[PDB]
């Protein structure tokens, strides 16, 4: 003797997070910059230190 | 021909970066070898190919005999 309402099926998928990789250990590796210009600063002059 | 596109030319490997003079010549000796035995018009091209030298002064060392030290290997000094 009850009135059963129609069930509401969920249509929403889940969101992602800010970590574009899986772990926080893998993702900390892929955040440090690469390129030829960062090496150029420490090799500024060998004679200038000499 | 794929070699010169990846590795840096030593007119800027010695000027921009400063890795020292045995290392700069070590990458490049076998590449200047095959151009000098190619043709006489190819021979004059690589001997003028050079730039500033930070580690050595060509003011009191004779650049004719100084540069052919690093230009030559042991392929052509010794023979049996």
């Amino acid at each position: 003797k009850e009135k059963i309402p129609p069930p509401a099926f969920d249509e929403t998928f889940k969101k992602f997070t800010f970590i574009k990789m899986g772990n926080k250990l893998i993702n900390n590796v892929w955040k440090i910059p690469t390129g030829l210009d960062k090496i150029e600063q420490e090799v500024k002059k060998p004679e200038g230190v000499y | 021909k794929a070699f010169e596109e990846n590795v840096l030319p030593f007119v800027e490997l010695n000027n921009r970066f400063h890795l020292s003079t045995p290392w700069t010549f070590h990458i490049w000796r076998d590449y200047l070898d095959n151009q000098l035995n190619s043709n006489e018009n190819f021979s004059i091209d690589e001997l003028i190919e050079g730039a500033e030298f930070s580690d050595v002064d060509l003011t009191k060392i004779s650049k004719d005999l100084f540069t052919t030290f690093w230009r030559l290997s042991l392929y052509d000094i010794h023979f049996d």
